[PDB]
């Protein structure tokens, strides 16, 4: 067919237009706003916001010629997700009252979009990600108030699964998608996504904690983890590479690792130690990820997953320290693999849709397909 | 004369520490401060730098415009509270004088690639002494709620800028010129200005809001307008743009016009759906405002604005003045309907007036203006390198 | 509405409706409101049954939309290697430019349409027609990174048809 | 309302153009990757000719047991859209 994109000068606007009224509707008809530590509070919320836009939105503009569509697209979904999540979890958690906390945990739900849409960027339009946003949202706020009516916890304590929802939920759209690199400023772009990231994680390790000391102990055992893994990273990036060299790609996603890996059990691991043992046994399987799973789309959202699944099953060891629990702790974990596998496979049949006017697998990850430049040739 | 700049910059800077000797004497809004501090030196400066050939020049004319703009805005303001007496530094005086900043970089947006780092400390030193008068004129004397300075500081920067600009007209850019334009990377980099400046926003508009409610609003209000402000933005770069394609041009700049123009009304009770909505408008008038009024200010009315600031400060802190109007009108505050219009129209004025007699004084050759053709280009001013 | 029917049926490529129409009368040279005729439609979509169908009908192989392109423009915009090769086998001008002065190469390297480029090199294209800015296939490819036909192009130099 | 009633394989003229005429002028005898022309003949006239045509389809098939694997079975429609 075709591989000059369709114009979206119709359906783009109409679409975005119309989700944003519809998104204040319904903050009319069901939100409503109403201390010492308000600015400390608003810290946290404000950490989160700057990982999700400037973080995962800069980690993914390696891509020679797709780096603003990784931005902007970036921002767009955080600004949709954020709204939508707000909405989303007062109706599927009670008329929606609007706090920081309210807003930190909808940042987080939409973080886990923002994680996801890493696997599926440089292959779809915005329209695509609209539809991935508001599915993706509501995959995660119906599993986390599944487990909530089943397991008995808090809906909004089961938004630790995340990470492990996000990767899954991204390999499955991405494997949803039609079949098909790197430039040196993008990729300094990238390290300083990657770099803000990695010093706000231990922000994203205990946004749901409440005690003082959870919250302290957290962030303690994020940080040293997190330094940790950097070393193994930087320094077996040679290793799990065919010519021997660090790859800053490499780097970018495997900085995170003793983030995700003591992610559920930061508030657990009574000693820094541990924390540093969970972060280089991380940065190992990064390496060991590296070097045998292109083997058997995306490399760094496959490794994520792999984290995150570790990140649980650390969490499973360490829980029966702190066997019925064990078995419910498993099938809960078995139900969030379940219900993000189901979720991404509707996405990538919705996504695959021809209304989308998907960018030809021959235009994948350029900006051109997306954006104005000068001095082309516009139309027939 | 190549010792023009250094000596004013030394001759401005002997002043400020004789001025601090003189006047000036020695915790928890401390991190807001740091937001404001990083949208000032991040946000604005690494906004401007979409020019191909002007990014040292935005960047490090932001710099020095901002670090001379503190210092003389601590001044300025400080005297004007104290009624001439010594009065004593609080992080209250660091947040005031990074908002003359702002104002000043505004202003400076409209002039970007056309003037000399000389005129910039003129125009600073004389802009920031226009804006902090009509700041205490409207804080004071008409007493009008503008937490967030749609109206003193964005509107009246928009405005001055453009006044300035309107008197540094050259007749050989009304065309247009070969260095005005974006590059790839300069569009990636100029990015990460717009993206700071969307997530410290909210304490942008909060940071001197009174503690308790008005704080807390004036941090929700924001956060919901530019979150509908984005969207917005996006939509209509797409419908004014052949085949429905994004301009980054709106996406770095139309994306911030919700922060703007809910800045009147922030801290008051108008709910996060009419943020929503205060943001979605803001959007919608700065894409249309770049699309179609800017062309039309610089070729008929002979006003080129570089980085479009009438589009992203002055029409969107217009809106923010009429919301505040509304918004007193249906009871979200207690202030009254004419002081809110005073401030707007005194704000708007003033800006007129003081970048009229600025850009006047900015036109004298003595201050090493660029040639014509040598406008947008780092080379006047820096040493540049071989390779991008 | 027959002519209607016509140009739908040249965009969707049902030859068989579109022949059916050029037996009832439908003008071959009909073009819509954008001046795109059968053959640009066909181009378009890369529908070469329909291309061959409707050169051999005697359509004007070098009608220009209301844009300039002529369906050499379209198909080379269009990134349709088949159609391009047969518009050419049929005799299309690969040096026509459109009102702003594009040429098929030109499309073609914009777009990153490397088989296009290759092919519209071997045939005589000349790289050196520089649009209205002043802009070559190697300028415009160079600013779009489009680094396989920024080498394709240097390396070709003027090896000509 | 689409009933056959005759087809005229044309052996004379298609056996001339396939350098077969020597076999015969009334079987058909055609070299492979070459056109040939039957004429079709309906009993009743037929109102609309596109539904006719997505309507039909034909099938060639040589051998005892002629199938889609051995390539001794094919089914093809009438359009000018089929592989020549």
């Amino acid at each position: 067919s075709s591989k000059y994109p369709r114009s979206v000068r119709r359906c783009l606007p109409l679409w975005a237009l119309t989700l944003e009224a519809a998104l204040i509707l319904l903050f009319y008809f069901f939100t409503h706003y109403d201390q010492k530590g308000l600015v400390a509070s608003y810290q946290v919320g404000q950490d989160l916001t700057v990982m999700a836009a400037l973080g995962l939105g800069f980690l993914t503009s390696n891509f020679r010629r797709h780096s603003w569509s990784s931005v902007a697209f970036n921002l767009f979904m955080l600004a949709l997700g954020v709204q939508w999540a707000i909405l989303l979890d007062g109706f599927l958690s009670q008329k929606v009252v609007i706090t920081l906390f309210s807003i930190r945990l909808a940042t987080m739900s939409a973080m886990s979009v923002l994680i996801s849409a890493g696997a599926v960027l440089g292959k779809v339009n915005l329209a695509q990600l609209v539809v991935m946003v508001l599915v993706e949202v509501t995959a995660l706020g119906t599993l986390r108030m599944v487990i909530s009516n089943i397991f008995n916890t808090d809906y909004h304590m089961n938004l630790r699964h995340f990470y492990v929802f996000a990767a899954y939920f991204g390999l499955t759209v991405a494997w949803c998608l039609p079949k098909p690199q790197r430039a040196t400023i993008p990729s300094l772009s990238a390290m300083l996504g990657a770099l803000f990231l990695w010093m706000f994680w231990p922000s994203v390790n205990s946004p749901l904690l409440r005690s003082p000391i959870q919250r302290k102990n957290a962030m303690f055992n994020t940080y040293y983890a997190l330094a940790v893994s950097v070393v193994t990273a930087i320094s077996g990036s040679s290793l799990a590479h065919p010519q021997r060299k660090i790859s800053m790609t490499y780097v970018h996603s495997a900085v995170l690792a003793g983030g995700v890996a003591v992610g559920t059990s930061c508030h657990l691991i009574p000693s820094p130690w541990l924390a540093m043992v969970l972060g280089l046994v991380a940065g190992l399987i990064s390496i060991g990820g590296a070097k045998c799973l292109p083997v058997c789309i995306s490399v760094m959202h496959s490794i994520f997953s792999l984290l995150g699944l570790l990140g649980e099953i650390t969490y499973i060891v360490l829980l029966v320290l702190h066997g019925f629990q064990v078995l419910l702790s498993i099938g809960e974990l078995s139900l969030a693999i379940v219900i993000a596998l189901t979720s991404g496979l509707l996405t990538g049949l919705l996504l695959n849709l021809k209304i989308w006017k998907a960018p030809h697998v021959a235009k994948y990850f350029d900006d051109q397909v997306f954006w104005k430049f000068p001095h082309l040739a516009v139309g027939f | 004369m190549r010792f023009t700049f250094p000596l004013m910059a030394i001759v401005l800077e002997i002043a400020m520490i004789v001025l601090f000797g003189l006047f000036v004497e020695y915790f928890e809004l401390y991190p807001l401060f740091q937001d404001v501090h990083v949208m000032i030196f991040v946000g604005f400066g690494f906004l401007m730098t979409f020019l191909k050939k002007y990014g040292f020049s935005s960047v490090g004319i932001n710099l020095l415009v901002a670090a001379l703009g503190l210092q003389w805005g601590t001044i300025v303001q400080g005297i004007l509270q104290s009624q001439g007496q010594k009065f004593n530094i609080g992080i209250k005086n660091m947040i005031n004088a990074d908002f003359s900043a702002a104002t000043v970089l505004i202003s400076f947006g409209a002039v970007l690639g056309k003037t000399s780092p000389t005129q910039m400390l003129i125009m600073t030193i004389l802009e920031i002494v226009f804006f902090a008068h009509n700041e205490y004129l409207v804080s004071e004397i008409f007493k009008a709620s503008d937490i967030g300075a749609s109206m003193t500081i964005h509107a009246f920067g928009a405005y001055f800028g453009l006044a300035v600009a309107g008197i540094l007209y050259r007749s050989g850019l009304r065309k247009g010129h070969e260095n005005e334009e974006s590059a790839y990377y300069s569009d990636l980099f100029a990015m990460i200005g717009t993206l700071f400046l969307w997530m410290f926003w909210p304490s942008f508009n909060s940071a001197i809001a009174e503690p308790g409610d008005k704080q807390c609003r004036a941090i929700v209000n924001t956060y919901f307008s530019l979150a509908a402000c984005v969207l917005t933005a996006f939509a209509f770069s797409s419908l004014v743009e052949h085949r429905g394609k994004l301009n980054m041009v709106h996406i770095q700049n139309a994306t911030l016009a919700g922060g703007v123009a809910v800045g009147t009304c922030a801290d008051m009770a108008i709910h996060p759906f009419g943020s929503m909505i205060i943001g979605s408008i803001a959007g919608m008038v700065s894409v249309l405002g770049y699309k179609f009024l800017t062309p039309l200010f610089t070729t008929k009315l002979r006003i080129h604005d570089t980085c479009g600031v009438h589009n992203l400060h002055g029409l969107p802190g217009v809106v923010g003045g009429l919301a505040g109007i509304v918004a007193v009108a249906m009871g979200a505050s207690n202030t009254s309907m004419a002081m809110q219009a005073a401030a707007l129209g005194s704000s708007i004025g003033t800006a007129v007036v003081g970048g009229l007699m600025t850009g006047l004084i900015l036109k004298l050759p003595l201050w090493g203006q660029p040639s014509d053709q040598n406008c947008y280009d780092d080379s006047v001013y820096w040493k540049v390198p071989k390779t991008r | 509405d027959a002519a209607t029917s016509f140009l739908r049926a040249a965009r969707s490529g049902n030859l068989d409706k579109a022949l059916d129409h050029l037996r009832n009368g439908v003008d071959i040279n009909t073009c819509n409101q954008n001046g795109l005729n059968g053959l640009h439609l066909a181009s378009k979509e890369g529908h070469v049954k329909m291309v061959v169908e409707l050169l051999h009908k005697e359509i004007i192989l070098e009608t220009t939309t209301k844009k300039g392109n002529t369906a050499l423009h379209i198909a080379a915009l269009a990134g349709q290697d088949e159609v391009v090769r047969e518009l050419v086998n049929y005799g299309a001008n690969v040096n026509a430019q459109s009102q702003k002065g594009f040429t098929p190469l030109y499309m073609a390297a914009q777009e990153n349409h490397l088989e296009v480029v290759k092919f519209l090199l071997e045939n005589g294209a000349n790289q050196n027609v520089a649009t209205e800015d002043g802009f070559t296939p190697l300028a415009v490819a160079l600013q779009q990174g489009h680094e396989n036909v920024v080498a394709h192009l240097i390396n070709y130099g003027t090896k000509g048809k | 309302a689409l009933g056959i009633k005759s087809c005229d394989f044309q052996a004379a003229r298609n056996n001339e153009e396939h350098h077969t005429k020597a076999l015969s002028s009334r079987r058909l005898f055609v070299r492979r990757g070459q056109p040939f022309t039957i004429i079709l003949y309906f009993r009743a006239p037929v109102r609309a000719f596109l539904p006719a045509l997505k309507k039909v389809a034909l099938t060639a098939q040589t051998g005892e047991q002629p199938s889609k694997i051995n390539r001794t079975q094919a089914t093809f429609p009438i359009s000018s859209l089929g592989d020549r």
